[PDB]
């Protein structure tokens, strides 16, 4: 019928030799499909993504940060000129910066990208965040929990401990 | 219930009036009627006498007899009975029911029923059986038509095979006949022209296409027209007599077919000595017209000095390319176009429309028209009007409205089409009241110009001015009109066509003759035309190619100067830079924007620079641009469908005068006479592009050959429709893969249309 | 002159030095592929290269010869880095092929466990050709069930491919192609080929049997062409297609009265002789390899006033001496017998049959494994009594569990496959409170979507994998199958067995079958060798039991593929059996 | 809904002849498009409730351990539980798919898996061979003559609004309008223009 | 240096197929249980790995032991050409103090750099 001419159109939006996809054991698309040594991210109906593909190589797929800042950064895109709005900061490997500011007011935020209570401050004004060691540490003292409902070791000044230990917390 | 209306050769067993009862009630007794009959296999609950008012009754049969008129078939092509107006049987619930089918025959008491037998045999050798592997099932199919017979009412498949062979056989639409056993009825179909053809550089193969499958397929052979049968035909003209043709073998891959050719048909009086500068006459010719050889081709700007064999004023001609074994009522296409030959002898036309007639299974009519001052001289009012070579358009398409079913076309299913100049000139037809009022064409191909070009016609006062330049050349005077014409009349056409080509040079004068408004055949400019709201739908199918520009139109012109003794001095660089853009198509800031905008160096020495650069800067005002409006006025408006094409720059040909548009579109690399000079894969594409140009003239969408079936192209990609909003405007490109893009020239054609536009509005 | 002093090849149409036909000539190139994907497996055992070295050939790096100071050998280096320096489809197309074929055998020969090894008709696809090198119109592959249609040339011809039919595709020959395409629209041949005249034009006149007939015909004249191809002018009324090929290795002696060849062919050199049929095709069954292979024609006349056997022909041996002339019909290459072998007897001097007539519709087309079965056992924990309704309790607890039905999971809506039917469950009684019951799938072909069950292998393992008895063996094992009979409960064993052909195996096996209408050919034991073993039972026959019995006298069938045979008008009957027709 | 027919227009689409039952006629398509508009209003789908909303609510309603689990465009979610209790997959009519009841989580209900399908398609077109015809990607036409000419995406958007429609309010809205390809050829067959198209299939320009 | 010589070893007692590298370098990997393959202790997976990624460590991978593979073949069938490389003309080895450090030379032997 004429409504599932309108769901075929609808789908059809971005459509397309010896392509083999690579699967899960669960059936899904693996994120990572290569052909003829080239390499690209894929999503969940197992779409490449527009910037993925990587010549003699193994991408590694977009991060929670690098997602927002493209989605942010294409509604700065519809904002009027010499105007804000939030963009955050991601570093190289995918990861949120420690920092965040926007209008002049500046956070520490967690490996989520989520402010940290007490830490906020005026743009300006140097802020100690906690190590990256401590987050992912706290992070994981509730990986532990939530799963009875190791987790990692920090040398002292929040620097990772080259010792690291395995088991329930102590 | 049955959808079938009409049953033909029924057996009643009982006849009730229900009158004097509710609907509901009525229904309900002769339900219960046929139930106590066990003979009875269905009922009519129906009003009969309905021109009186109708009466409700019921009518238990025995038989069914054929059943004929189903409202859900037959909607575009209707052949079986219909319309029955004494009788009321569509309003629920007037119907007629059958009695479920079951393989259990009647009760052996029950009277042998059989429908009448047929008055006269059918010879099933009349007749070409088909097997499975030749046709395709397309339910998008619409023009067909249904019956069914009951199973009880033959006595075997022959009686009933004979009946639906004789219903086709009476209805000269009808060409394939299909029979397929249901449970309960031998059901046949009646179609028209279902074919589709595979083509190919190997072999071309043709099936049929049938709503469904079916297990006797019966196909009716095409009958020549009375003319037609042999190699040498010989067509009656009304009116006038015998027209004798040739019959030609064409080759397209590894198949052949023979085609009719009638060449060199007369559509006017020639026009000689008091005819020059006046609207063609009728020619009176009577008894045998021998149409074998091509005629002498029209007076050009730049003909060589020693005059070639084939160039004259006696040149009202057209050529008609008539496959053989036709459908009846084939589509047309008239192609106006006059060669500026050179290599095309004295027996092959230039223009061979044969191969695309072939291919496409229609009928092309190639026809020449007076151009240049023989066409078009005006004095800018009604003493010499002018648009003497638009009115010889107008006749030779009136002959085709007149003459064309004598050679198997339809006058109603005629495409227009003309290329480069003719295209200007031909699109003028799309402006004019009187061509639309005549319904001379149905659709039209516009190959490299447009209503909408700023040179599409003259003003008045610039006519009069190059009326009077060109008597200045030939030594006439210019004091009254009636006096020049006079003296203008007495010319040699030599003469006259060397004055001309003086005078056209860009840069020189830059006097191009064409359409001025009269007031007769066109009435007002074709801009204003085209803001009123549209009369009749025409398809248009629009393009142009990369290698088209007025220096390359005016190649011939510049031989003729440089032979003259006129090179490019730094006033001709001048002159063509203000004669380009200008006339009417600049003041002295257009100019100067168009400068800036194309880096045109008015003082430079290189004319291959300069030529280079000014060439692109007119192919955008004069060619692209103006196509690109056409398409986009027509789809805004929604004057009819519109497809865009371009075609990308090509470096392989230029010893052909034809553009790359052209020598696809009508399949020169088919040609014996350029064997050796053409690739496969130009073959290939020709083939292809051959078929987009098919399907538009024969449906008016270059993905279809048929107007009632929707099956998807298969020998390329599909062409889509032009959209004129921003993000949209597709066109098909015609390269090799034959991509489809958007937004032709979108930048430079802003800068034309919105800020030149402006500059010249203020 | 036309000489011979030289060495000769063979050449293509633009020179490329490579005489065979169309089909034949690509048919070598697949076998070239399969033997050279079978040299991989070969160097592959015998470790002559290292592991890495195709990977570092994939990435555009080879070590030459004198770098390594690697003195040549016979299987030289070069012989297998050629094949993958080149990255083409054709590289990865052979480096998969020979995986699988290492993989299985190894497989197999160190512990054949899990599965059954694949059908050795389920390979590469391998172009059919005729007997002369040309394209046979229908072309197959088995292990994907799909079949279409080629032109004369070997192309495809569009939307001809179907895909697990019950029959096999009806593909015209290319004379057929021409002639019925030349009516429709006039598309025609030409006669002489430079310059023809529309005279010169013809549309191609075939026999019924859809070879182009000797004499084609236009209005400039008539002239003769090779039956098996119009190219025609054979300057040898018109030539023989014998007469054409004496003027397939060593040339034919053909018969004197029109040139039909001889129907006792031989090999001057080898010393097979055999029997050929009208069309000159070898009869599948009768090389002798010595003198006088039994080629002579019946004296007995055909059952039922016909003409001639359609497919095959009946070939006997030399007038025998008492008056047997004993017979055997032999079917044509590309037709089977439906019923099964017969030595027939002819009496040369009653000049009747004294043996069961001749089948005359009996040579038909076979056709491909139409069904999947697996079949499984376990027990149920009173008698001398009616159990068939236990036989409809444990079918409708089975269905209302899902072990009727594969689930496929497809992109978007799953389509459902039926694998029961009424004789699905059979039940035996062994022993007080242990009943045994017999469980069996039967997968349709035609039912199994292309889209999702591609090759028949993927059929077998969705029938005997984790959706419908890997997952019915862990329900028995469990202890979890009860069935609920008015209050009273029955249940299950742990204990699960699955036939293996005669042979209760721990795993399951299929086995390939016919449809309801078709007849077994081949035994159950080599499907694994054939893969047409169902043909339709034809005209004088019904089907009962996986064969086709012939109708018995007094008694007809019109229509094929039947399950029983009408009885004559009461005041008529047959003379023999087998009719075909009222 | 009462319907009012007191200040309803006339019409151009319509066929020819006077249709055979009421529920061919305009009449009754005009009554039809006016609830379907009201029934956008007061409940937010150009439609009326699917098999799973009306059963979701008759449980809510009744208070039953199971409660049907529906998609906004009212379809069956793939995944359904119960109260405290199993989690299973269910079909398209919401009956339980056999051999998916999973204990805790929610069941891995096998939703897009196009890979393994298509991953067998691509071992069969390698084990093919090299040569002969062979046995996300977009339906043939589909792109040139919807996506490429620019047909479909003026439509996809608001135009001088932020507003973007669902794809289920683009499904109802065609299937409410045109039941039927017939009935949609016969609206191209009396529509000139576009402006004028609401007020023939509403009887008014119904929908502001 | 370690997996360059299991590539040597597992190519002199066959556990695989000499294409399936050539198959890893153009992505296409068969996954065990369509292969139907009981897992062995050197699986399939341990070699595949290394491969699928086409990293410049797996090119240097593939052609340390592809000469290591010819060189010890050539010697052992008939050692006429030449001899055997020095020993001391291989990967470089950084060189570290007694504590884990760097020394602040560091040579190459096998091309005599030094840095
Ligand atoms: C089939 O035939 C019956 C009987 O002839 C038709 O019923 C008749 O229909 C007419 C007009 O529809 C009724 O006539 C009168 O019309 C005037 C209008 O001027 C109205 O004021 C009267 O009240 C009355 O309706 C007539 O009463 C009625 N007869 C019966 C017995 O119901 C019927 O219309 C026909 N059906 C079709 C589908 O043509
Ligand atoms: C409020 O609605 C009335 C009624 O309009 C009719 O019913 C609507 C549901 C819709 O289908 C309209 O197209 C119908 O015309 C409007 O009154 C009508 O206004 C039009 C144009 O102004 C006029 O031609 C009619 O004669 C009016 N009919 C009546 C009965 O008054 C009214 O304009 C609407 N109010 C607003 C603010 O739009
Ligand atoms: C259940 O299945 C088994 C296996 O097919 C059947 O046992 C076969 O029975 C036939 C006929 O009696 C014998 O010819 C075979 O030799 C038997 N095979 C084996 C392995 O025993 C058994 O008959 C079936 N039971 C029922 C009730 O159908
Ligand atoms: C079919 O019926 C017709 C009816 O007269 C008659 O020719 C004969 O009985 C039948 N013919 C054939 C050819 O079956
Ligand atoms: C052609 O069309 C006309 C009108 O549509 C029709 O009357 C005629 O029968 C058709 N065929 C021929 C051969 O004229
Ligand atoms: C490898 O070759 C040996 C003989 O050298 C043979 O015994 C063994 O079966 C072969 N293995 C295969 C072919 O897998
Ligand atoms: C391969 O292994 C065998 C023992 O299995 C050994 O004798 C031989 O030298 C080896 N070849 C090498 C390492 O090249």
């Amino acid at each position: 019928d004429l409504g599932d001419v309108m769901e075929m159109v609808f789908s059809s939006q971005g459509c397309g030799s010896l392509f083999v996809p690579a699967c899960t054991a669960e059936g899904s698309y693996e994120e990572v499909q290569c052909f003829a040594g080239d390499c690209w991210c894929v999503d969940a109906q197992g779409r490449e993504l527009a910037g993925s593909r990587v010549r003699g190589g193994r991408p590694r797929c977009p991060t929670e940060c690098e997602k927002q800042r493209a989605r942010m950064q294409s509604l700065l895109g519809s904002q009027p000129a010499g105007s804000s709005l939030f963009v955050p900061a991601c570093t190289s490997k995918g990861n949120f910066l420690p920092v965040q500011c926007f209008n002049s007011e500046c956070y520490c935020v967690d490996t989520e990208g989520q402010p940290i209570p007490g830490t906020r401050s005026a743009l300006g004004e140097p802020k100690k965040c906690p190590s990256p060691c401590q987050l992912q540490a706290e992070r994981a003292f509730l990986g532990t929990v939530r799963t009875l409902v190791y987790i990692p070791q920090c040398s002292a000044s929040g620097q990772w401990s080259p010792v690291q230990c395995d088991g329930p917390p102590e | 219930r049955l959808p079938f209306q009409k049953l033909t050769g029924i057996s009643i067993r009982n006849k009730v009036p229900m009158s004097d009862k509710s609907i509901s009630s009525g229904f309900f007794e002769c339900e219960r009627l046929c139930d106590m009959d066990p003979c009875c296999t269905g009922f009519g609950f129906l009003n009969v006498s309905q021109l009186k008012g109708g009466e409700v009754t019921c009518l238990t049969l025995n038989s069914l007899g054929l059943q004929t008129c189903s409202e859900e078939y037959g909607g575009v092509w209707r052949i079986l009975d219909c319309g029955s107006p004494d009788t009321e049987v569509r309003t629920y619930p007037f119907g007629w029911y059958q009695k479920p089918v079951s393989p259990s025959d009647a009760p052996s008491f029950c009277p042998s029923v059989a429908l009448p037998a047929l008055t006269e045999n059918v010879a099933l050798d009349s007749w070409q059986s088909l097997a499975l592997s030749s046709v395709i099932v397309d339910p998008s199919i619409r023009n067909f038509d249904v019956a069914h017979i009951s199973t009880a009412a033959v006595g075997n498949f022959s009686a009933a095979r004979d009946r639906c062979l004789w219903e086709c056989s009476r209805h000269q639409d009808c060409l394939v006949t299909t029979l397929q056993t249901q449970p309960g009825a031998v059901r046949c179909m009646f179609y028209a022209d279902t074919q589709s053809c595979t083509h190919s550089l190997q072999a071309q193969n043709c099936r049929l296409l049938l709503h469904e499958e079916a297990t006797y397929i019966y196909r009716k052979p095409n009958i020549p027209l009375p003319g037609f049968g042999t190699s040498s035909p010989s067509v009656p003209i009304a009116t006038h007599g015998q027209l004798l043709g040739r019959s030609q073998a064409i080759q397209v891959g590894t198949s052949w077919k023979p085609v009719d050719q009638f060449l060199g048909v007369p559509y006017a009086a020639p026009p000689l000595g008091e005819k020059r500068f006046r609207a063609p006459e009728h020619l009176n010719w009577t008894g045998s017209w021998e149409a074998t050889k091509p005629r002498a081709r029209c007076w050009q700007p730049g003909i060589r000095t020693p005059t070639p064999p084939g160039v004259s004023e006696d040149c009202l001609y057209l050529n008609v390319f008539v496959p053989q074994n036709m459908p009846p009522n084939a589509s047309v296409l008239v192609f106006f176009h006059n060669a500026a030959e050179g290599k095309g002898s004295g027996d092959r036309p230039a223009v061979d429309g044969s191969f695309l007639a072939a291919v496409g299974n229609l009928i092309v009519v190639t026809a020449s028209y007076r151009t240049g001052i023989f066409g078009f001289l005006s004095s800018g009012s009604s003493e010499l009007s002018g648009n003497w070579g638009l009115l010889d358009q107008v006749v030779a398409l009136t002959w085709v409205q007149t003459h064309i079913q004598a050679f198997g076309g339809d006058p109603r299913r005629v495409t227009l089409a003309a290329d480069r100049g003719g295209a200007d000139i031909a699109s003028i037809h799309l402006v004019t009241t009187r061509a639309a009022n005549s319904r001379l064409f149905r659709r039209a191909v516009l190959m490299g110009g447009s209503a909408l070009s700023p040179a599409a016609v003259i003003r008045p006062e610039r006519a009069r001015q190059q009326a009077a330049a060109l008597a200045k050349e030939v030594g006439c005077p210019s004091s009254s009109v009636q006096e020049m014409v006079s003296c203008l009349r007495q010319e040699p056409a030599r003469i006259l066509n060397d004055a001309q080509t003086k005078l056209l040079a860009v840069s020189g004068p830059f006097h191009y003759w064409g359409p001025v408004v009269d007031g007769q055949y066109l009435r007002e400019t074709p801009a204003r035309v085209l803001q009123r709201a549209p009369r009749v739908k025409v398809d248009l199918l629009i393009g142009s190619s990369q290698d088209d520009g007025l220096i390359n139109r005016a190649k011939a012109v510049k031989q003729f100067e440089e032979s003259q003794g006129r090179t490019s001095s730094k006033t001709a660089f001048y002159q063509a830079l203000q004669n380009s853009l200008g006339g009417e198509a600049a003041d002295a800031g257009v100019q100067a924007a168009a400068t800036w905008y194309y880096s045109l160096e008015h003082d430079s020495d290189d004319x291959a620079s300069f030529s280079r650069a000014l060439e692109q800067a007119t192919r955008d005002y004069f060619i692209i641009c103006p196509v690109i409006d056409m398409a986009s006025h027509w789809a805004r408006t929604v004057r009819g469908n519109v497809f865009m094409y371009h075609a990308p720059e090509s470096y392989s040909h230029s010893s052909l005068e034809l553009l790359t548009d052209v020598l696809y579109a009508f399949g020169l690399p088919f040609y014996p006479a350029y064997e050796g000079q053409f690739t496969l894969e130009e073959k290939s594409l020709s083939l292809k592009i051959m078929q987009y140009f098919s399907n538009f003239i024969r449906s008016g969408n270059p993905n279809y050959p048929h107007e009632f079936s929707r099956r998807a192209p298969e020998f390329a990609a599909p062409w889509p429709d032009f959209v004129p909003r921003d993000g949209a405007e597709s066109y098909k490109e015609l390269s090799v893969l034959l991509p489809n893009r958007q937004g032709l020239k979108k930048a430079d054609c802003s800068f034309w249309s919105k800020y030149i536009q402006s500059l010249k509005a203020s | 002159a036309h000489f011979d002093l030289r060495s000769c090849w063979c050449v293509d149409e633009a020179g490329q030095k490579l005489c065979p036909g169309s089909c034949e000539e690509v048919k070598l190139r697949v076998l070239q592929f399969i033997r050279e994907a079978e040299e991989i497996v070969t160097y592959s055992n015998s470790s002559r290269f290292p592991l890495g070295e195709s990977f570092l050939a994939a990435k555009g790096i080879r070590l030459t010869d004198e770098e390594l100071a690697f003195p040549p050998l016979s299987p030289s280096r070069e012989t297998f880095l050629e094949k993958f320096l080149s990255g083409s489809d054709y590289a990865i197309r052979l480096a998969a092929q020979s995986t699988f074929d290492f993989y299985q055998r190894r497989l197999v020969t160190l512990a054949e466990s899990p599965r059954a090894p694949s059908p050795v008709w389920s390979s590469a696809y391998l172009p059919q050709c005729d007997a002369f090198g040309g394209w046979e119109p229908v072309q197959c592959h088995a292990a994907t069930g799909h079949c279409w249609c080629v032109d004369g040339k070997g192309e495809y011809v569009p939307t001809s491919l179907t895909a697990r039919s019950r029959q096999i595709p009806q593909c015209p020959t290319s004379c057929e192609r021409l002639r019925a395409s030349g009516l429709l629209s006039s598309w025609k041949q030409a006669g002489v080929q430079a310059e023809p005249s529309p005279k010169d034009l013809f549309i191609p006149t075939c026999l019924e049997t859809g070879e182009f007939a000797r004499l084609q015909a236009s209005e400039a004249g008539t002239w003769c062409v090779d039956p098996a191809s119009g190219e025609g002018v054979p300057p040898g009324q018109c030539p023989s297609l014998c007469e054409v090929l004496q003027s397939p290795g060593y040339s034919p002696a053909c018969r004197a009265e029109d040139g039909g060849f001889s129907p006792v062919q031989c090999d001057p050199a080898q010393g097979s002789c055999w029997c050929v049929l009208g069309s000159g095709e070898e009869v599948p069954g009768t090389r002798v390899a010595g003198s006088q292979p039994a080629c002579e024609s019946p004296q007995c006349p055909l059952p039922f006033s016909v003409a001639d056997v359609a497919g095959g022909a009946i070939l006997c041996e030399r007038a025998s001496g008492a008056a047997g002339q004993r017979c055997q019909l032999r079917c044509s290459q590309g037709y089977r017998s439906a019923f099964p072998p017969e030595p027939l007897l002819c009496s040369v001097q009653r000049r009747r049959w004294e043996s069961r007539p001749p089948q005359p519709r009996a040579c038909q087309r076979p056709q491909f494994w139409q069904t999947l079965q697996t079949q499984a056992q376990f027990q149920l924990l009173d008698y001398s009594g009616l159990l068939l309704a236990f036989q409809v309790f444990l079918l409708d607890e089975l269905t209302a569990r899902g072990f009727c039905q594969i689930q496929v999971k497809t992109a978007g809506t799953p389509v459902s496959i039926p694998v029961c039917d009424d004789s699905s469950v059979k039940v035996e009684c062994l022993s007080r409170e242990r009943l045994g019951v017999n469980i069996t799938w039967k997968l349709q072909l035609v039912d199994a979507p292309p889209a999702s069950l591609p090759d028949l292998q993927d059929v077998e393992e969705a029938l005997a994998g984790k959706y419908l008895a890997g997952r019915f063996a862990d329900l028995i094992q469990s202890g979890t199958f009860q069935l609920h009979l008015d209050s009273k409960t029955f249940s299950a064993d742990t204990s699960i067995r699955f036939l293996q052909g005669d042979r209760f195996g721990i795993s399951p096996r299929t086995q390939f079958g016919c449809l309801e209408g078709f007849g077994r050919v081949v035994a159950a034991s080599d499907a694994s060798q054939d893969a047409l073993g169902c043909v339709k039972c034809p005209e004088g026959s019904y089907f009962q039991d996986e064969q086709c019995i012939p109708c018995p006298a007094g008694f007809y069938q019109e229509q094929a593929g039947s399950l029983a045979c009408v009885p004559c008008p009461e005041g008529r009957t047959t003379v023999y059996a087998g009719a075909f027709s009222q | 809904l009462e319907l009012l027919l007191d200040e309803i227009y006339d019409t151009i689409f319509a066929g020819l002849d006077l249709a055979s039952t009421f529920a061919e006629t305009t009449l009754y398509r005009i009554l039809q498009r006016r609830f379907l508009a009201v029934q956008l209003v007061i409940s937010g789908r150009f439609r009326c409730p699917t098999k799973c909303e009306v059963e979701r609510f008759a449980a809510t309603s009744f208070r039953h351990p199971y409660v049907p689990s529906c998609h906004p465009d009212g379809e069956y979610q793939a995944a359904q539980c119960q109260q405290g209790g199993p989690c299973w997959c269910v079909d398209s009519r919401g009956q339980e798919i056999p051999g998916t009841r999973q204990r805790g989580e929610p069941p891995s209900c096998a939703e897009d898996q196009s890979c393994p399908s298509e991953r067998r398609r691509a071992f069969s077109r390698l084990r093919f061979g090299p040569s002969g015809y062979f046995s996300a990607s977009c339906p043939p036409s589909i792109k040139e003559l919807f996506l490429d000419s620019g047909i479909f995406q003026p439509m996809l958007q608001g135009r001088d609004t932020r507003f973007v429609a669902p794809e289920s309010l683009l499904k109802e809205a065609i299937r409410g309008l045109f039941p039927s390809r017939e009935l949609a050829r016969l609206a191209l067959q009396f529509t000139t223009n576009a402006k004028r198209l609401q007020q023939n299939l509403f009887g008014g320009r119904f929908l502001v």
